[PDB]
């Protein structure tokens, strides 16, 4: 939801190697796995468990 | 001069329990809230 | 009923209030075909009237629960819903009058017991000061004032006693 | 028993609210009451402007079923 | 970026029995400007046309005195408003020197979606920079 | 693709469709119809029409050139007073106003098929000067009390609203509710709304 903010935005011509975008989420793998580790808890939406 | 002030010592006898008025809710009051404005940001966040 | 809708509310307010009548399940697509207002002013003088009991609202549950998300909404004109509120909005009013009349001959009473008592004839000159014959004269003139608006609402109070 | 004369039945119908004192509900930090109290007026606030400035039959009651569903929610929230 | 996503990740939360959805952006894409907000008005909601209202009711107020109940209704949503925010949108934006703008008409474009509680809506017109924010927030309710 | 939003528009038919209702059956890619339809408008068969409902909403129908309705302009409220004057002049002389009736024998009404060629007669700029639909435009009339039905077909001014040019005044009509006066603010005044 963040790879098509560009593409069906100007600059058409104007292409993007997708590999920027990379670092703004990668930060939520570091960040979610930390905290259930931490904390213990256990939210995990796609399989349903709490 | 001065009225002769006199006093009690009075003890609870009883629990009494009603709901209130619009008249009630009024008499008590103080204040009628009306802004959902807690803070005034301006005035170092002093209540609004 | 339709006129003290149309003196008080205004006369488009007596415009829904028969256009809701005759048409007796009414909705609001159904009114701005029937009326010739803008749809925010229909918007505003029937929920200027929906505060009486003028108009109920009937509602359709479209989904299983009876939700207001999704459903549309019908206007009955009940006859003896809206004629007992202002049967008695009006005999409130009716009796505030009264109340207002007796606290205020009731904190006059030294004017009135002087008023009776000293110049039982002697009216010429009060045996008084003319500071107050003159608030005397704003006295009884409201309490004479009082029993006119009180013989203007009976009229149309003993309306709905019948 | 309609002697006292908050007996009436109509008493028992958030016509007025009471807002508490900020000794019950305090701020460490706002509170749960007053968080709640706040949204109350907001949505009363759109009540209110609304009737006026004209809004519909299907958003005033999605706005008075809200409304209620607060005050639902600040005395029992269950 | 990822200041930006953070500050986006601030604004899209859902309480007990309310769904707020709202944003800001940032991008450079009184008589000329009339035009310029009513295609990011188009583009924000593509199923509206915006061309229609021109004389619309553009509430040109202090920022200072938006961005204090757009606090304050943080405060009402028991958010507790993060304030490292505020500079994150001026640190891209210069937010001193820049002009704020409001469409708030009679009758908004959203009355009509099922379920509408309450909107804020922000522009923030730059000069220097020709960078528009367009703060959003939509409050509605499931 | 483009040929089930041609269904989608017929199953509409007469109107016209708004944008966000083809997902009601479609759920398809919301930018794929995006531009679907940017590109049928360069295919000269679909149009962007605005809305007879509520307004300020995409609405496309293929070129059919066929709303309804005009969207309350306010020129409205100025043809139907002469409407009401005209239905007025067949009572009696409106010179006795300020008072010669008849028994009934005399024609004091007038059918609404000879209102709709007077207001072709004395023509208005507008599209339509249409009939069955005049007949609808004095019912407002008799919604607002300026007139009353007859005959029940036709339609004759009632003698109240005559009264609308401004001796003993009777005792409290409630019927004159517009030469009522005012007061300079006392406190023995009474309001409808104070029992709220």
């Amino acid at each position: 939801l963040s790879i098509d903010k560009v593409l069906k935005k100007p600059n058409r011509a104007m292409e993007y190697d997708a590999l920027l975008s990379i670092n703004v989420h990668s930060n939520n793998i570091t960040s979610g796995l930390n905290r259930a580790i931490s904390t213990g808890n256990w939210s995990l939406k796609r399989f349903k468990m709490e | 001069k001065e009225v002769v002030v006199s006093e009690t010592p009075k003890r609870i006898k009883g629990l009494e329990f009603s709901a209130l008025s619009a008249a009630d809710i009024v008499a008590q009051s103080e204040v009628e809230v009306s802004t959902r404005d807690l803070f005034d940001l301006e005035k170092d966040r002093a209540p609004k | 009923y339709e006129y003290v809708i149309a003196s008080t509310l205004g006369p488009s307010a007596m415009r829904l209030s028969r256009c809701i009548r005759d048409n007796k399940l009414v909705s609001e697509k159904i009114i701005n075909s029937t009326a010739l207002m803008k749809e925010k002013d229909i918007r505003s003088t029937l929920a200027s009237l929906i505060r009486y009991n003028s108009v109920e609202i009937q509602e359709v549950p479209r989904t299983a629960d009876r939700s207001a998300s999704r459903a549309v909404f019908l206007f009955r004109c009940k006859e003896t819903h809206s004629y007992n509120f202002m049967r008695q909005n009006l005999e409130w009013n009716m009796a505030n009058l009264l109340f207002k009349k007796e606290k205020l001959k009731q904190e006059n009473s030294t004017l009135l017991k002087k008023a009776n008592r000293d110049d039982v004839k002697g009216r010429e000159n009060e045996l008084l000061l003319p500071s107050e014959l003159n608030q005397l004269k704003m006295v009884n003139e409201r309490e004479l004032n009082v029993f006119a608006r009180l013989s203007r609402l009976l009229s149309l109070w003993e309306v709905f006693q019948m | 028993d309609a002697t006292v004369p908050s007996g009436r039945p109509e008493t028992y119908i958030w016509r007025y609210l009471p807002a508490p004192p900020v000794c019950i509900r305090p701020s460490v930090n706002e509170d749960d009451l007053t968080v709640k109290l706040t949204e109350i007026v907001w949505t009363s606030s759109l009540i209110k402007a609304g009737l006026d400035k004209g809004i519909s039959i299907n958003n005033m009651m999605e706005h008075w079923d809200y409304l209620q569903l607060t005050v639902a929610m600040y005395i029992n929230s269950d | 970026e990822l200041d930006i996503e953070r500050v986006n990740q601030t604004l899209n939360f859902e309480t007990n029995d309310c769904k707020i959805v709202g944003s800001c952006d940032i991008f450079t894409t009184s008589r000329k400007i009339f035009a310029y907000l009513i295609a990011i008005l188009n583009a924000s909601y593509p199923d509206h046309d915006f061309s229609s209202v021109e004389p619309t009711d553009f509430v040109k107020t202090s920022l200072k005195t938006f961005i204090s109940k757009f606090e304050n209704t943080l405060y009402s949503l028991g958010r507790q408003p993060e304030e490292w925010v505020w500079e994150v949108i001026n640190s891209h934006m210069t937010l001193s020197d820049c002009v704020l703008f409001q469409y708030s008409p009679s009758n908004s474009f959203l009355e009509d979606e099922p379920g509408y509680l309450w909107n804020l809506i922000g522009f923030l017109y730059n000069r220097k920079r020709k960078r528009v924010a367009y703060l959003y927030l939509i409050c509605s309710r499931l | 693709e483009e040929a089930l939003v041609y269904s989608y528009i017929e199953a509409s038919g007469r109107e016209g469709i708004w944008s966000k209702t083809i997902k009601a059956r479609t759920n398809l890619h919301q930018h794929v119809v995006l531009k679907c339809l940017k590109s049928l408008e360069s295919q000269r068969y679909v149009k962007s029409v605005k809305s007879v409902k509520f307004p300020t909403r995409k609405i496309y129908m293929l070129y059919s050139l066929q709303p309804s309705v005009e969207l309350d302009i306010e020129f409205i409220n100025s043809l139907l007073t002469i409407v009401w004057r005209f239905i007025s002049e067949n009572t009696f002389p409106n010179g006795f106003k300020n008072n010669v009736f008849y028994a009934p024998n005399v024609k004091n009404y007038s059918t609404t098929q000879e209102i709709l060629e007077f207001i072709t007669a004395a023509q208005v700029a507008n599209v339509e000067l249409t009939p069955s639909n005049i007949r609808s435009l004095c019912e407002v009339l008799v919604y607002d009390d300026k007139l009353e039905k007859v005959t029940h077909d036709c339609y004759r001014v009632t003698l109240e609203s005559i009264l609308q040019m401004n001796k003993a005044l009777e005792d409290e009509e409630e019927f004159s509710i517009f030469n009522y006066f005012k007061m300079f603010p006392a406190s023995k005044h009474d309001k409808e709304v104070v029992y709220f």
